[PDB]
């Protein structure tokens, strides 16, 4: 049970890191934009 | 500041050992043991060192004296040193005599040790014995029969599967 | 960029310069954390995101570069004021050699440039000797005439 | 090369100077400023919804990744 | 890292205060007081118990053979005593006030082979880098201001490989010929 | 299983009451500059002057990146006990921190060996993060404000993808209205530290920095003014101008550009002024001179003197 | 006797989470009453007397001896604050001087304009009674050096906080130049505490600082020139100017237009 459960933690974790990689790319783009806003 | 250890040794048949392992592991708390394999030398100039090296830890020396309760006791003081020790004891004088690498797993205690491991005999590793081997080592500085109590208490637990004593 | 593409990009600069070992581990996701080796003189650790380098801890080689287990520990500055003065540098010299446009040679400028860093502690400056006010060796290397002159000197 | 530059330094100053002097009486500058506020708007809202897709695909996998614990 | 370990001798005492005194100069912290001991024997060995490395024991050789052991390699000597001939003329200590100086851990105490104090020593440990001999430029110029129109040309403990770690395990070797130099004379 | 939901309550609640117990005994028993309160169930204490921290135990505002963290940050202080890396890899020997057994042996210093043993316990390891987390926030917030405030030039921030507790990295292009490709100019890597922030600037140069927040905000204005002098530098390297005597600083930069009549420039955080000369001169408006942003209107100037 | 059981195993059950060596507890049945000892490190004492009545010799409905020891030692400290108020009301009767009442605190500015940083935050323990003071610069040995001196006797917080405005103002002079490009220096060999930069450009010229305390809190700086006649009377008449037109960022205006200034001076004297 010690053995599937620390599977579990690590496949979240992969999952995880993914969903904060996908953010960073669109965080970064979407972070440029703010930026650029003219007039306003 | 200079420690004597408490230690007493018994061995295990291969198959008695399934069940020591479990029985081990459960009894004593522990995560995941590790199989420790080392290569020990023995150095004479009468002064008898015991130089061991692990396979990327640094080469642990340790040195027994002569036996001083229900315990096995000689006086100990055990050193670390670095790489290169054994050319080190060569221009010592110290001459090597028999070198033979062991092999198993060990199980710790809140102060004792537990480690089952069999003999190789080096010339190419050979199985010295069929059986493994188990000792209590305890290390404690200004020793004191308090200490060796406790260790009866734990050799009870573990005597069904293998009874052992100081020789 | 994709990420069998940083590993090929960095696994070509180790060919030029002989000196230099990268170890790609890649602890987190998908953001090389590529190792530098100076020979024996320094190590670095650079974190970088799709081949966009965006920091520099310059570590010396005496001091050790992980912690409790192969995790890099990229945060651990070093211990020396020289060494320290080179991270603000390699942090701030990072900087002058990105080109927006290419990614490829933004990583090949600043290698060059930390490839000047192996005659370190052996270079006099072209404006004063080679030790300085502070207990810092040169320190500095132009971007485009790789001088020494120090971090005092201009 | 340093005729190439000179020579169109002068050439977008002719233009340049006709754009300020053009600026003045139409009203063309701010029309310009009609359509570039109206794509920048509309590039905004495209961004949103590569955000949106995104986000709910994002969603989704956590979800199930909850579910199935 | 790297290190020019060296002596610099009337007013013995008063020399240590004055050559602190230009070290003053330069500005450097009073950040501790080290202390270096040396033990000697017979068949020979010495054991340096060297500061700045609590646990370390640096056992060595005229030539040869150099272990590091942690601080109970000594307990071992005592012990061992039988078959040797322990503490067999005289054991000298240096300890002095550590005076680092921004990132140059540079030292200087009076070598007392006890309680003599004949000698004066200096440490000039560069801790940045292990690569010494083929760095060795850097150590030079930074004594030029400490000393005056003696410095040490070069230690000789550097055999000059072709990839040269030098660790610390060398500069007791340097300060064994230190030593050396001293009990030989007066 | 309605029994396994009952005894994971009560489990997490044993363990949840240790915590405030580490905390409790720590931030009485230990002194690190800061005066922690003990009440009932709230450890009150002040990391900064304008923080206050209610780590309060709840029986039967919540950032839950500092809640959790104890969490966890607990575990770790109960992992270094019955650990694998306490047992010696050589079968013989005293059962120590496997890093300190060859730190011994191997001659490290005086100082790593004593850094290494000087662990902060629990409550230090928490304070120093919310004594990071809204560092973090007050010099987020102003950046984020500032890019509102100021339309003149666009304050761009870059926040790194990789930023552990205890640091944070930034990325600051401040580039004018539109001008991106002909004038790149200075950028900062800002770096949030626990106590106090640590910058980089684009030249070389490396300011420390305050904490207060209002420190920051005035290095960003003060860089502000240096930029727009810079523009000025930008265009006579690509106009047809030539370059005249510059005055980096002095916080107000002054640059003087030659032209084929000269305008020379000083522009303050609080002056913004400029000239043209003429043949004795007399100052420019742009209140009534032409229109999107600074660096359009001073190209414009230009491509309408010469 | 009911409740006096409770308080003492409460206290006890307290005891051992908390103020494990700071309180003491001594529990009384002829007199039935029951004491416990804070800030043992030195003097308060709190008693429950059998009505119900607390005494303290430096209202318990609430019967929680945690929060009952917070109110009293809280209500001590503030008393051991007022005390000191009173004792910086000896070097300046206008003074400026704020308690907070949240928690204990002394926050008091040391010089003209604070910024909550300059003010050195004397705020007292509620459980060891011992004078804490932190400052966000004055690096950290200067720090404990000062309130380990001042914790003993309170009259010794008086000299001192007379030196701090002289390092306030040191610090101050630091910060403005930080960014302009100097090599900011103390005390230096030579060939009021005063305080020198010395300019990474032109470096063979020195600007210096030196430091006095004119009214109670502020200090006035005479800015002098010492490097190793030509570019001295322009100077004077700049010093004019100035006076005729903060005084740290008139500092900063003041060096680096010398800075760009000499270099110009001295290829004028290498072309003459
Ligand atoms: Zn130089």
């Amino acid at each position: 049970r010690n053995q599937q459960l620390r599977t579990l933690q690590e496949e979240c974790d992969r999952k995880l890191i993914t969903l904060r990689d996908e953010i960073s790319i669109d965080l970064y783009e979407l972070e440029e934009e703010y930026y650029s806003s003219s007039s306003s | 500041i200079n420690m004597m250890e408490y230690l007493l040794q018994g061995s295990v048949l291969d198959h008695s050992l399934e069940s020591l392992i479990h029985r081990l592991r459960g009894l004593c708390d522990n995560m995941e043991p590790e199989t420790f394999l080392d290569h020990e030398m023995v150095f004479l100039l009468p002064f008898v060192l015991r130089a061991r090296r692990s396979m990327g830890a640094p080469w642990h020396l340790r040195y027994l004296g002569q036996p001083e309760r229900h315990a096995l006791v000689r006086n100990c003081v055990d050193i670390a040193t670095s790489e290169n020790l054994t050319d080190f004891l060569m221009e010592m004088g110290f001459r090597m005599d028999h070198e033979f690498v062991a092999k198993g797993h060990l199980f710790r205690k809140g102060i004792m040790k537990i480690m089952v491991y069999k003999i190789f005999r080096i010339l190419s590793t050979e199985a010295l014995s069929l059986s493994y081997l188990v000792e209590l080592s305890v290390v404690a500085p200004a020793g004191q029969d308090m200490v060796s109590d406790d260790m009866k208490n734990f050799a009870e637990q573990l005597k069904p599967l293998v009874h052992l004593e100081k020789i | 960029l994709p990420p069998q593409y940083v590993d090929d990009v960095i696994s070509r600069i180790d060919r030029m310069f002989p000196e230099m070992s990268i170890h790609l581990s890649r602890p987190n996701g998908t953001s090389a954390m590529l190792l530098v080796t100076l020979g024996k003189v320094l190590k670095v650790i650079v974190v970088m995101r799709s081949l966009f380098i965006d920091r520099t801890i310059v570590k010396g080689y005496n001091e050790n570069v992980y912690t409790e287990d192969g995790k890099l520990d990229i945060w651990s500055k070093s211990n020396y004021q020289v060494f320290q003065k080179v991270t603000d540098h390699a942090t701030t010299a990072l900087l002058h050699y990105q080109l927006p446009q290419m990614p490829d040679v933004v990583v090949r400028s600043f290698m060059t440039w930390l490839r000047s860093y192996i005659k370190l502690f052996q270079a006099p400056c072209q404006r004063c000797g080679k030790f300085l006010q502070d207990g810092l060796p040169p320190t500095w290397r132009d971007f485009r005439t790789l001088e020494a002159f120090h971090d005092t000197c201009r | 090369q340093k005729f190439l530059d000179i020579a169109r330094q002068t050439e977008c100053f002719f233009l340049q100077k006709r754009l300020q002097l053009s600026v003045q009486k139409p009203e063309q500058v701010i029309k310009e400023d009609v359509s570039e506020l109206r794509n920048e708007l509309q590039r905004k809202d495209a961004l949103v919804q590569k955000h949106l897709t995104k986000l709910r695909h994002w969603q989704q996998v956590l979800e199930d990744i909850n579910v199935q614990h | 890292g790297v290190t020019c370990v060296s002596q610099m001798p009337k007013s013995v005492q008063q020399t240590v205060e004055l050559l602190t005194r230009k070290l003053e100069m330069l500005g450097a912290e009073k950040q501790g007081t080290f202390c270096v001991d040396c033990e000697t024997y017979h068949t020979l060995m010495y054991v340096m118990h060297n500061s700045e490395y609590p646990l370390s024991c640096f056992a060595l050789f005229e030539n040869g053979p150099c272990l590091i052991a942690d601080t109970n390699f000594d307990v071992l000597m005592v012990k061992l005593k039988g078959f040797f001939q322990s503490a067999k003329a005289s054991k000298i200590e240096t300890r002095g006030t550590r005076y680092q100086y921004c990132d140059f851990l540079v030292k200087v105490g009076t070598v007392t082979m006890g309680p003599s104090a004949r000698g004066i020593s200096v440490e000039v440990e560069y801790g940045p880098c292990v690569v010494a001999s083929d760095c060795w430029s850097l150590l030079l110029e930074f004594l030029q201001s400490f000393l005056g129109s003696h410095t040490p040309g070069a230690p000789a403990v550097f055999g000059n490989r072709h990839d040269a770690v030098y660790g610390p395990a060398d500069t007791m070797v340097q300060y064994m010929e230190l030593f050396n130099k001293i009990r030989k004379q007066q | 299983p309605h029994w396994q939901t009952k005894l994971e309550a009560a489990q997490n609640v044993l363990l949840c009451k240790e915590i405030f117990a580490q905390l409790s005994r720590e931030a009485v028993q230990i002194k690190s500059q800061v005066p922690h309160i003990v009440v009932k169930n709230q450890i009150i204490s002040q990391p900064f002057p304008s923080l206050q921290l209610s780590i309060s135990l709840c029986h039967s505002d919540h950032l839950y990146v500092l809640e959790h963290n104890l969490h966890l940050l607990i575990r770790e202080f109960h992992k270094q006990t019955l650990s694998s890396i306490m047992m010696p890899h050589p079968a013989s020997a005293p059962f120590g921190h496997k890093r300190m057994r060859l730190s011994g042996p191997q001659a490290f210093d005086k100082n790593e060996i004593n850094s290494l043993q000087s662990s902060e316990g629990l409550l230090e390891k928490i304070i120093k993060q919310a004594k990071h987390i809204f560092l973090r926030s007050r010099a987020a917030a102003t950046i984020d404000s500032l890019a509102s405030r100021i339309e003149d030039p666009q304050i761009q921030a870059h926040w790194s993808n990789i930023n552990d507790v205890y640091e944070s990295s930034v990325k600051v292009l401040i580039t004018s209205q539109g001008y991106e490709q002909i004038c790149k100019s200075i950028q900062l890597q800002l770096n949030i530290g626990v106590e106090q922030i640590r910058v980089v600037h684009r030249d070389g140069r490396v300011i420390t920095l305050s904490y207060q927040e209002q420190e920051l905000q005035d290095f960003l204005l003060s860089q502000m003014s240096q930029h727009q002098v810079h523009a000025v530098q930008q265009l006579a390297k690509v106009m047809g101008w030539q370059v005249l005597s510059f005055s980096n600083h002095v916080n107000a930069s002054a640059i003087t550009v030659a032209s084929p009549y000269a305008i020379s420039v000083r522009n303050g955080p609080e002056s913004g002024s400029k000239i043209m000369v003429q043949f004795p001169f007399k100052e420019v408006q742009w209140n009534k001179m032409e229109g999107r942003n600074f660096v359009y209107k001073m190209e414009l100037l230009m491509s309408a003197l010469s | 006797s009911l409740q006096l059981e409770v308080l003492h195993s409460q206290t006890l059950m307290l005891i051992r989470e908390r103020w494990g060596d700071l309180v003491q507890v001594e529990r009384y049945h002829a007199g039935k009453c029951l004491s416990l000892s804070v800030w043992n490190q030195q003097v308060h004492k709190v008693t429950i007397k059998i009505p119900l009545q607390i005494f303290h010799d430096p209202k318990i409905d609430h019967l929680s001896i945690e929060k009952l020891l917070i109110d009293s030692v809280h209500a001590r400290a503030h008393q051991k604050l007022q005390e000191l108020k009173a004792i910086l009301r000896g070097f300046n009767a206008n003074e400026n001087s704020s308690i907070e009442t949240a928690l204990p605190a002394l926050v008091v500015p040391i010089l003209e304009p604070c910024g909550n940083s300059e003010c050195l935050h004397i705020f007292v323990d509620l459980h060891s009674g011992m004078f804490q003071l932190m400052l966000y610069g004055l690096d950290q040995a200067t720090l404990d050096d000062m309130e380990k001196s001042v914790n003993d006797d309170m009259k010794r917080i008086i000299p001192w906080i007379q030196q701090l405005k002289f390092w306030l103002g040191q610090q101050r002079c630091k910060q403005s130049i930080k960014h302009l490009p100097t090599i900011s220096s103390e005390t230096l060999q030579l060939s009021k505490n005063k305080l020198f930069i010395k300019l990474t450009r032109l470096p063979q010229y020195y600007i210096v600082v030196e430091m006095l305390e004119v009214p109670n809190k502020p200090t006035q700086l005479s800015y002098k020139y010492y490097f190793m006649s030509p570019a001295m009377a322009l100077l004077l008449q700049q010093f004019k100017e100035n006076i005729q037109d903060a005084f740290n960022k008139v500092l900063a205006h003041f060096v680096a237009m010398c800075d760009t200034n000499m270099p110009f001076v001295g290829l004028r004297l290498e072309l003459s």
